[PDB]
């Protein structure tokens, strides 16, 4: 739906499927003080 | 062909016309003991010689010389010396301490010592030299002495016309030294030093510029004041870098630093006294024993180095110093004894003058520029040479002092 | 980090702190890409010119930390390393080209609100976000400013620092330095006529340069803090190892040694 794995979990371990989503932010509909500053720069 | 660097004493007979006889540290790895006792004698000579030289110059004058090159040169006269001339040579250069065999074939073992040093510095660094003895053509030189000279000293005594062409002979000598060093060392012999009474002249010049093992980046270089001994400021180009270096703060706050050249076998050692203690004081209170002791105690660590880039071209007559140290008969027309140099007939031969000139160039390079990364490696200490410091260039394993000097004024 | 700010709690749950076991000292930063692998910079472990060659047994990592010195009970986790892998053609002899290393933990670490892996880019994500002008986030406990004097323990932050920087054009990077650049690096940082500033500094190497995907809203590590000349110097930029361009080697180490 959004993220497609690349490494084999056998030798890579767990966590790739959920990589990139911070427990205290994205996963809680929260943003940090300056991530907006990053999107703005995206043309 | 005869490879002096591999050949042994017996391979080729080259005994002197006369010999002399006078009434701890561990030996380095892969080293011939005779070459080693020779290297230790030069250090004892360098100490006494540097002292006379310093007490004859201005505290604000730079100094740079190669005691090794001087000892080698006078070992060539020793080859044909006899009686009091020979004795004096032995005592002044500290040859009267080493063993019999080493003493008798000293010229050979100096070649051996030099072979080893030449191939180590030229691996990456710059170590060129131009040495020679010049005699008036009216004389008849000993051919056996010539063959030995060319084999062990690189060239045989060169006949020139001092009696009829002193200036032209003067120019030929300067042009010849300049040729052999690619324009690096010029005017070794000043005008007036050679006239129609000149019979024999010694000339030994040496140049160096080693590729730093870890070089300074030019973008970190800037003007900064340098405080000379008199008391005046001075705008100098200060280089800077951080890296791992052998360092040590010794007695009375004097700092010791070793900056190795590519290869690690040849390094530069800086002695920086506290702003309070004068360089002149360290120059008098330092001996080979204490220096070796400091060098033994150095620890490797991350530190910053602030060093001025400089140039030292020091040339001078060796005559006065050496006489002052006791080498008298060699320079005297009446008393000199150098039979071995001349053929049979009757010689009134003696050394007219001896000239030395050494050139040291130090800058950022000493091919891709290197960078080291952003990991945490804090500078434990910082070595800022913004005031007079001593310089030594040595061969690590053998501890052979190749060059020694003082940077008393780097600026313009 | 020069000109950054105290990161917020859990703002960078993949940040890893790399220590030399004994004597203990903070060497570099690093990132968590799974529950058993940590990515970092190669010169943080291997640098022959300084006789630096750290191996599994000389190392250790602390994960999920915020404060630089205070022990954060029940939040941070220490882990030893089973093995470390340095890119075979990492060029320590000149420009640190391919400055990358992988590290396998003794045992997998447990995730939490404080420990969480970051994503590695795919060709597409790397092609749309890796554009000049676009900003990424650098983080670490490195120094707060450049220094030229003895500086053990000087200029250090009390907590994780963070700063956002814009990727620069390859033409500008190349002309800002005389160090032969390669396609395996990319530089970030503000130009002189931009007024604002900031950069990574001594101690930030190995740390991650991340970007948030506007596509799936996930964070991706596009770079690894690698090198610079000084810190935040006018007309100079910080350099980072191009992670995606080395993904082939990362995969080669993983499904060959994580067996
Ligand atoms: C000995 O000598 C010594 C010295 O000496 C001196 O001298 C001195 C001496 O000394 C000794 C001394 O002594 C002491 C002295 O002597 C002396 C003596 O004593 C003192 C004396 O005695 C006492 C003597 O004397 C004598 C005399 O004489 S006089 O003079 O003195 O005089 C005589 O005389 S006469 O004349 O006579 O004769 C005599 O004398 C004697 C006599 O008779 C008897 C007698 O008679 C009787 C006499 O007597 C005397 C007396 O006295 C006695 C005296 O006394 S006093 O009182 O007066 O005196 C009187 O009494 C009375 O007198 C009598 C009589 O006299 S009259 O004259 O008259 O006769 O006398 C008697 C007397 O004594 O004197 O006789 C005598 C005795 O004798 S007797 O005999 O018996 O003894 O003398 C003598 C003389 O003089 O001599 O002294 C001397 C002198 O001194 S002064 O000072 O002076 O001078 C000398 O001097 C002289 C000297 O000098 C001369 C010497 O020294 C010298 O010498 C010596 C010797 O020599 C011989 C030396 O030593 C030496 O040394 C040496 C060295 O050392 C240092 C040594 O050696 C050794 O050791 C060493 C060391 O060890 C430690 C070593 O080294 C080492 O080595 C090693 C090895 O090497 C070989 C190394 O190692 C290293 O390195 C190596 C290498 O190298 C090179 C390595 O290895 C290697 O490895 C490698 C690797 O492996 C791992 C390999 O390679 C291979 O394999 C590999 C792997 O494979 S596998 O299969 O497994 O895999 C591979 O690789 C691979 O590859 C692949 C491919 O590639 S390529 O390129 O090719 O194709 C890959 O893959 C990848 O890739 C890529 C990339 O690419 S690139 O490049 O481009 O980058 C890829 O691809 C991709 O990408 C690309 C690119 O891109 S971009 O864009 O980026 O650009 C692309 O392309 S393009 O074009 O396009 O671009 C591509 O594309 S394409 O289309 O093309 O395809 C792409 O592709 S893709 O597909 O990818 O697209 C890739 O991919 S990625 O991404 O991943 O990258 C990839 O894949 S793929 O498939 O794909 O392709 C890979 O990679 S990975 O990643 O895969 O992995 C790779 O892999 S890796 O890993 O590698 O990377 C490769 O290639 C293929 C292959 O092939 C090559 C190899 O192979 C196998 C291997 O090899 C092996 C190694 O490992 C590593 C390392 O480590 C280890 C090492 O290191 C460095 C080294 O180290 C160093 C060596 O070798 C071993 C050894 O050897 C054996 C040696 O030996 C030991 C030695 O020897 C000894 C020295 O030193 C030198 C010199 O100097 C010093
Ligand atoms: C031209 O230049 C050359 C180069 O130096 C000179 O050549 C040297 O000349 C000296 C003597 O003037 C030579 O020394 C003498 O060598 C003799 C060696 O013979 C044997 O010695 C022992 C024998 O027991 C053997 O081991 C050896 O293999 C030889 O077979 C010695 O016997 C001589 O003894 C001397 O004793 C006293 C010193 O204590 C002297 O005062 C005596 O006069 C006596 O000579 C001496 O040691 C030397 O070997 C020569 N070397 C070379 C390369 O040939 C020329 O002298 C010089 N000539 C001119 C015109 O200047
Ligand atoms: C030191 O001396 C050497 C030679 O003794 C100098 O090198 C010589 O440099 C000249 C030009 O400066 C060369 O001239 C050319 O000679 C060839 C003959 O081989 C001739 O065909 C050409 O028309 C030209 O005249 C000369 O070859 C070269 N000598 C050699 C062969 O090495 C050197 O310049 C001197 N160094 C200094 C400046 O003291
Ligand atoms: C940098 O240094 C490490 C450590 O090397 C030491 O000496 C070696 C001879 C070996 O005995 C090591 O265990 C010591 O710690 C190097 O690691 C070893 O390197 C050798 C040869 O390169 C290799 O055979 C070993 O497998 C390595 N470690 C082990 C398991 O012994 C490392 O390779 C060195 N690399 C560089 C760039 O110098
Ligand atoms: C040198 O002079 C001394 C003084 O008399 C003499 O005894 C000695 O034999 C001389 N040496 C030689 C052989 O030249």
């Amino acid at each position: 739906s959004e993220y497609q794995t690349f490494f084999n979990p056998r030798t890579f371990g767990s966590g790739e499927a959920d990589c990139g989503l911070r427990p205290l932010f994205e996963k809680k509909s929260l943003e940090d003080k300056t991530e907006r500053e990053l999107l703005e720069s995206y043309i | 062909p005869v490879d002096i660097c591999t050949a042994k004493p017996r391979d080729i007979p080259m005994n002197p016309m006369c010999i002399y006889r006078s009434p701890e540290q561990k030996i380095p790895e892969a080293t011939n003991r005779r070459v080693w006792e020779l290297s230790k004698a030069n250090s004892r000579f360098a100490t006494t010689f540097y002292q006379h030289l310093a007490d004859s110059k201005n505290d604000n004058d730079n100094i740079f010389l190669s005691p090794l090159s001087i000892s080698t040169a006078f070992a060539m006269t020793k080859l044909g010396a006899c009686n009091d001339t020979l004795q004096q040579l032995m005592e002044v250069f500290k040859f009267d301490t080493i063993s019999e065999k080493t003493s008798d074939q000293i010229h050979f073992f100096f070649a051996k010592l030099n072979c080893r040093l030449y191939r180590k510095a030229n691996k990456a660094s710059k170590l060129v030299s131009a040495n020679r003895l010049f005699g008036d053509k009216s004389l008849t030189f000993n051919e056996t002495y010539q063959d030995i000279s060319e084999l062990v000293y690189g060239a045989k005594l060169q006949p020139l016309d001092f009696k009829e062409n002193a200036e032209q002979s003067r120019a030929a000598i300067n042009k010849w030294v300049s040729n052999k060093t690619e324009g690096r060392i010029t005017d070794v012999i000043p005008s007036e030093a050679i006239n129609e009474l000149t019979v024999l002249v010694l000339v030994n010049t040496i140049y160096f510029k080693g590729l730093w093992k870890s070089k300074f980046s030019p973008e970190n270089t800037r003007k900064e004041l340098f405080y000379k001994a008199d008391g005046e400021s001075c705008s100098a180009s200060m280089m800077y870098q951080e890296g791992k270096f052998r360092y040590r703060r010794v007695a009375e706050g004097t700092q010791v630093l070793e900056l190795p050249f590519k290869g690690d076998d040849i390094t530069m050692v800086l002695i920086l006294p506290k702003p309070e203690k004068s360089l002149a004081k360290v120059e008098k209170e330092l001996t080979p024993e204490v220096l070796q002791e400091w060098l033994d105690e150095l620890e490797e660590m991350m530190l910053c180095v602030h060093m001025p880039r400089f140039r030292i071209e020091d040339g001078f007559s060796l005559k006065e110093q050496l006489q002052d140290m006791g080498l008298v008969d060699l320079f005297s027309p009446e008393k000199s004894k150098l039979p071995g140099i001349v053929a049979e007939g009757r010689d009134d031969l003696y050394v007219s003058d001896a000239f030395h000139k050494a050139f040291l160039e130090v800058n950022e390079e000493g091919t891709a520029v290197v960078i080291a990364g952003r990991s945490l490696n804090p500078n434990r200490v910082c070595f800022k040479a913004n005031r007079p410091f001593l310089v030594f260039i040595r061969e690590v394993p053998l501890n052979t002092i190749i060059f020694m000097g003082r940077v008393a004024n780097p600026c313009v | 980090i020069v000109e950054g700010s105290d990161a917020e709690i859990g703002m960078s749950p993949w940040q890893v702190m790399l220590f030399r076991k004994s004597p203990q000292e903070l060497l570099c930063g690093a990132s968590l890409i799974s529950d058993r692998w940590v990515l970092t910079a190669a010169h943080c472990l291997l640098y022959p010119p300084w006789d630096k060659n750290f191996t599994e047994n000389d190392l250790l990592v602390r994960i999920g930390k915020h404060s630089r010195t205070r022990y954060e009970r029940n939040i941070e986790k220490i882990s030893m390393l089973e093995k470390i892998y340095i890119h075979p053609r990492y060029n320590w002899r000149e420009n640190l080209d391919r400055d990358i290393a992988l590290m396998k933990l003794k045992k997998p670490v447990a995730f939490s609100d404080y420990i969480h892996p970051v994503c590695l880019p795919d060709r597409e994500t790397a092609a749309s976000l890796l554009q000049a002008g676009y900003k990424g986030r650098v983080t670490g406990w490195g120094n707060l400013k450049e220094t030229w004097t003895a500086n053990v323990g000087k200029g250090q932050p009390s907590v994780l620092q963070v700063v956002n920087l814009p990727i620069v054009e390859r033409p500008v990077c190349k002309d800002s330095t005389r160090i032969r650049i390669t396609d395996n690096m990319f530089c970030a940082g503000y130009k002189p006529d931009e007024g604002k500033r900031g950069d990574a500094c001594e101690g930030d190497a190995g740390g991650p340069f991340v970007m948030k995907s506007p596509f799936n809203n996930r964070w991706y590590q596009m770079g690894i803090v690698s090198w610079g000349e000084g810190c935040d110097r006018d007309g100079k930029y910080g350099f980072y190892t191009h992670v995606f361009r080395l993904k082939k080697w990362i995969q080669k180490v993983i499904d060959q040694f994580g067996e």
